[PDB]
């Protein structure tokens, strides 16, 4: 179990122990209980520190993208779409991850996919329910450059097809770092001359996702939009860190404006 | 995957079903529990439990305290009947919005015994005697203290003991009753006479009250769920 | 005899010579809290005998057209001896309490009371835009009253017994601990009550655990010609009271 | 797995239960549950009231 | 089992017990059967109070609120609603928990998500199916203030997401009050001056829900409407109170309008 | 097994035993087999009557209504409909009931709901998949006056919510007669006075059924068709009567027209 | 989930299936059976019992 | 889980039911009773009628 | 098939559930694990550390 | 099949979990492992730190 301690019953006291007074120059941090400083009861505590654990704070899925491809391409969206894998365009799943240096763990990826009728000159619309394919490029593979070009045969690289009105579908991912735990913080360059991109995005190569309708167009235009959902699984972190107090600027700096502490107060002495 | 195949009702919704599904919270940490006084784990131990009966639920009566009591005198003859009512401890305008009747007024089937409790809330110099009667339906309510004694009654005699329980058997053709007024139903009728007359001195008054009470024996119980009729909106309160 | 009875706590003693039993709400006798029922981790003060005692409130005349009275609790009790001071000092309290109510008459008087201590007793108000104010909730040890009618106002106390003030039938106020007082069998009634609440200790101020209500069921009736004066008395103990969270005084 | 005797009457007659989750929440609700103690409402009284004897000796 | 008592045989009787006789000014209530008040026979009785058991009578589900949203905007529902989580918007849900003063219990919570088309200036209508997201905000999260903005990312916040034409979903909440039951009337102020809400709305602090289309606006409408059923489940109640008996007024007060106690009759003898 | 009685062997006879002369002024009947009337020879015989029990003559799903009902209200048909739970407004399977006077058994009722577009005014219709409750009032509950009102929160009422394009929903109903047997005639009367209705009709109390569209209004208009289909299981059938002769009238009399026992034939003797 | 495949007639409504499906009234306490004299089993009970044949069901 | 044997042919063949709900209204319908008791419609006299006898003697 | 029936949110997306779905990469090989100093395990370990408090967190 | 304790109260409680993949990835999240070691953050001294004696002697 996760059960926090037990108060202690503690009567009077007159001693040269002195549990209150420590020195705050050793790294060291106060191990006082309320049972140290004023008399106390015994309490039995049967709380928790289940849902503190960090396999349940990382365990939820959060959105870190959505993408739009356009069957018609009416506003500059392609018939296709792409993103380069990353977990730092969005604020709130990145700060979570931002407060441990070094995280290994799987990810579970659902995808959540919606269309939508487009304006258009066309007259007569009975669109058939649209397939879709998401298709996961590793590193180093061919690209789409287009819609029907041959790499969305996808005789290696891993993809999923699914059906308008079906559950979102989802894969496991394992932990595939070429070290052995991802890297949120780099202080390093990508060249020995120490030149080149620095920060945690030289360590950053995880392959690109590309979406498109399987489905031919139709005489009118619709717009599907893409939004990608990872779960942490089976984490183990390592070495915290604070949490971000400045807001973020660029999804592969961490170059922040200077930003005040806490807020106002009128005094030193509040109610 | 495994071959499955899927049967009528898969995709329903239905409202008295119990299914599990996912917690929102999963491994959330509950408050400990604690001894609270008054646990109540079934709503027969709230329709056991004595509630005041309004007897006297005339349209002046309504929001006072009139409706809780009927009086009772010092007559110059036998003095007549006192009050009677039709049986039906869930449709009847008297027993209805008791602990017993808003019980009842949640499910369409009901059975067992009845007991209503009555109290002289008179002097202690007043005294009386009475005729605490139940009659079985099919020969209509009594007319007189004669064809209520046919029935079943109970002879209440005033004295240091304040109350008399006229008990009232459950008596059905069937196992259980509808708590709508249904003539197949029909669950008798209640009624109290003089039996003697309100006897007491001159410096006490001539003028005494009766209240009664009805709560379920222990062989009651109740069947079938359903929304009660006296509770409505028209538009969700903010 | 089963009429008799006296109960003693603290310095205090009743006595009766007509009583009907001693209810005990909820069949729970008042007891201190559990080490495995409290989260409050300072030691807790338990005055005992200094607090646990007797204390008469505030009489109320019985009339032929009174349609009762209400006294919320603890806050009757809070200017109250060492009960009301220690509510000054501290956070938190957790109090059983036994009440005792008296009203003896001739045996050529007649009446009925209800006697219930309801937990909760959340009230309602005669605007139905406006929540009722503390000076129309609590008389403190003077009782506030209930009217036969319906009243108006804005954050007054919707009055009106047949709905309690609670908006419930008052004659359904008998599944809650309860003694009648019908003036030619008994002359006191005695509940007992637990502490009740679904957290272990409350503050005493921002709170009311239970509020006794009497209500007169069969109005007060004589001939003239006998005595036209009789009250009701109230009169009610703690019982194992302890507080934590002490600080200075106050309640702001 | 959990076997547990059905709801039947009066004058097979049992259900297999697997939970498949973590929480004790996900579960279905408690209805077979039928303990009852009215005698905290109905008799909350210090002294035991023998039924044959009167109330108030 | 939950099994009544049986009716036991008794013959005549002649002696100083007096079952039938008892005093009221005692609390307690008269125990007497028929079988002391008159003759009766053995019968052997196999009724159940079973489904008057406080788990069977709160265990159905209970529409609570409905809210509605709509991808125009066309009559003033915005393209997201909101609830903050009550129970007493609904009397029949309110009144049936409101015969008890401390409730705990854990939930399920179902929503019926349903759609209509709006009249609209539009011509050519073929809308994709709609796919909603239904957010769950503790309280002291952020909000939404748009449909779009970065809150419905649900990083740490309980989210569905599901499609038209599929069965009504629904998730388990554990009990969750601060306290050790949730209380249905509190008889106390939010202050210690004794200011501010009164009632049992001091203690409401359940979070809000949230509810969008997570598709992109058609050039018709359509309005959503949500509708949300709790049903409580592993109920221990506590400190029975009278049903009521007069009407609510309001979701936040008791305040009432006095009511007749009972149905009129013609004279003291009805037949 | 339900296998019948094999052939028994049998030769010449001649003896004072007579099986095949009775008298039939005895309620009795013969239990004569043609071994007893002819020579015969041993057939093994494997037949069963399997098919025959009541468990499997009444344990097919027969339909007992349908009511409709409309969004627009286009042809009297109401936002809901509404129909009084009985047996006997179809002739099918009312015939195969009154076959027997008293029946036990706990019902199965699976609901066939279907829709259709109606004509309009209305031009572009793209109306979301309907959903649609189907709630069950047991006797002396509230009732629907509208569409909108209160009593479709089901807050103890039971109720099915179904959404089209899946499976019929269905639902177990138990045995629930005050009697211990449903009555199929009743030759009372509902008085004691021997006025009122007379005849099954008296017993017959088994709550309303109503059904909504659950979805707002469209601009066009559908009306929704709900069969409701009744199929007894666990069947105990007591006190056998002849099948009807003649065809009904009412629903809630046998009041008859008088009809022919058979068939005409040309003479005694035909061919 | 685990994995699993739906089949041919996977959301029909066959009128000759039994399957099982929610109670809609759960925890429901029935009456109690008693001996009603003349219980039926079978339609074979009915059969063998004898029963006047219009043998003259001439128009008339 | 109960095991019982389907219906087959005449001159593998055992099916397995288990049951998912709490009611035994919610099981499915007990088609497999054969049980029969034809003589109290066919044979109801109070003296036992012998068929090689005559039936009044 | 076998008789299965859906149930309320067959269909749905949590994102506060655990279930299990097929792997993208099957039979993929992971890095091994190798001990980092500072692992955390819960958010308890940073709370129970001593943070400076802004205490004089006036507007200038 | 893994047999494990669900999440429960505080003062039937077990569930069932059969993985159905041939990868660990595949399976669902552990959520029920509950330990700890603050003490390499809150205490990380070379010299252990008695609580009643000085900080520095
Ligand atoms: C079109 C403008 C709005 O019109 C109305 C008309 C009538 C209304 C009646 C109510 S109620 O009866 O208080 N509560 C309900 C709760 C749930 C359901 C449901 O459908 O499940 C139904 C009613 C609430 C809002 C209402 C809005």
């Amino acid at each position: 179990m996760g059960r926090v301690a037990d108060t202690i019953a503690r009567g009077p006291s007159n001693s040269e122990q002195i549990p209150a007074l420590t020195a705050v120059e050793t790294g060291h941090t106060s191990q006082v209980d309320p049972s140290d400083t004023m008399q106390t009861r015994h309490v039995h505590n049967y709380h928790s520190r289940s849902e503190s654990s960090i396999e349940n704070f990382l365990c939820r899925s959060a959105c870190v993208i959505y993408i739009k491809y356009s069957s018609a391409e009416s506003n500059n969206l392609k018939r296709y779409a792409e993103w380069v894998i990353n977990t730092r365009q969005v604020a709130q799943l990145r700060r979570k991850m931002e407060m441990f240096t070094y995280i290994r763990c799987d990810m579970e990826l659902t995808f959540v996919i919606t269309s939508h009728q487009e304006m258009s000159t066309a007259t007569n619309s009975d669109v058939p329910v649209q397939t879709h394919q998401i298709m996961y490029v590793p590193p180093g593979g061919p690209v789409p450059t287009s819609v029907n070009d041959y790499v969305w045969q996808t005789s290696t690289n891993p993809s999923i097809f699914w059906t308008e009105g079906n559950a979102p579908p989802r894969m496991s991912i394992p932990f595939m770092s070429i070290g052995n735990a991802y890297t949120m913080f780099y202080d390093g360059w990508s060249n020995f001359s120490r030149d080149g991109i620095y920060g945690y995005n030289s360590l950053n190569n995880m392959g690109t996702i590309y979406a498109r309708h399987v489905n031919d167009s139709s005489p009118g235009g619709l717009t599907s939009t893409i939004r990608i959902y990872f779960k942490p699984k089976h984490v183990k972190a390592y070495v915290p860190r604070p949490p971000r107090l400045c807001q973020y600027k660029k999804a592969k700096n961490v170059n922040f404006d200077v930003e005040a502490v806490t807020t106002e107060r009128a005094s030193l002495v509040t109610t | 995957g495994l071959p499955t195949m899927l049967t009528p009702g898969s995709t329903q919704f239905l409202t008295s079903d119990d299914f599990q599904s996912p917690s929102a919270m999963p491994q959330f940490d509950v408050t400990p529990e604690m001894n609270i006084p008054g646990q109540v784990r079934n709503l027969m131990e709230i329709a056991e439990v004595d509630s005041v009966v309004p007897i006297n639920n005339l349209q002046a009566n309504l929001k006072t305290m009139e409706a809780y009591r009927v009086q009772v005198r010092s007559t110059d003859e036998m003095g007549g009947q006192i009050f009677g009512f039709p049986l039906q401890p869930g449709a009847s305008s008297v027993l209805q919005r008791t602990l017993l009747g808003e019980i009842l007024n949640y499910y369409t089937h009901w059975s067992g015994s009845l007991k209503l409790t009555f109290v002289f809330c008179g002097s202690a110099m007043a005294t009386g005697k009475f005729l605490l009667a139940y009659s079985p339906p099919g020969a209509g309510a009594p007319d007189s203290r004669k064809n209520a004694m046919l029935g079943t009654h109970v002879i209440w005699d005033v004295g240091l003991q304040s109350s008399c329980v006229l008990c009232v058997p459950w008596i059905s053709q069937t196992h259980y009753r509808y708590v709508v007024d249904d003539k197949y139903t029909a669950s008798g009728f209640i009624s109290c006479w003089y039996q003697t007359n309100v006897i007491v001195p001159a410096e006490a008054q001539k003028s005494c009250y009766i209240m009664c009470f009805v709560s379920a024996c222990n062989d009651f119980s109740v069947r079938m769920l359903r929304d009660t009729q006296f509770i409505k909106q028209d538009t969700f309160y903010q | 005899s089963d009429r008799v009875r006296s109960i003693t706590l603290g310095n205090s003693t009743i006595t009766t010579q007509e009583c009907a039993n001693v209810v005990v709400g909820y069949g729970v006798w008042p007891d201190y809290l559990s080490d495995e029922e409290a989260t409050a981790e300072d030691q807790p003060t338990q005055p005992d005998v200094a607090t646990c005692r007797f204390y008469t409130l505030n009489s109320v005349k019985w009339e032929m057209q009174s349609a009762g009275w209400w006294w919320k609790f603890p806050d009757a009790l809070s200017e109250m001896g060492l009960f009301g001071q220690n509510m000054q000092y501290h956070y938190l309290g957790r109090s059983g309490y036994t009440i005792h109510v008296q009203c003896n008459a001739s045996k050529f008087h007649q009446g009925c009371l209800l006697v219930v201590c309801v937990p909760e007793a959340e009230m309602g108000c005669t605007n139905a835009e406006n929540a009722p104010t503390y000076g129309d909730l609590c008389g403190g040890e003077t009782a506030k009253q209930f009217e036969q009618n319906a009243v108006t106002g804005e954050t007054a106390v919707q009055t009106a017994v047949c709905n309690a003030g609670m908006g419930v039938g008052v004659g359904n106020l008998t599944i809650y601990p309860h003694q009648w007082i019908n003036l030619r069998t008994n002359n006191s009634a005695t509940i007992v009550m637990p502490y009740i609440n679904s957290v272990p200790m409350d503050n005493m101020f921002r709170h009311n655990n239970f509020t006794l209500m009497i209500i007169p069921f069969a109005p007060l009736d004589y001939v003239t010609g006998a005595s036209s004066y009789i009250p009701i008395t109230v009169t009610v103990a703690p019982m194992s009271a302890e507080y934590n969270g002490l600080r200075l005084a106050g309640h702001q | 797995a959990q076997v547990s005797t059905q709801k039947t009457g009066a004058h097979i007659i049992h259900y297999t239960n697997i939970n498949y989750y973590k929480d004790a929440a996900s579960n279905s609700a408690n209805r077979q549950d039928f303990t009852q103690d009215p005698s905290k409402f109905t008799e909350p009284v210090k002294d035991v009231m023998i039924k044959s004897l009167p109330a108030l000796n």
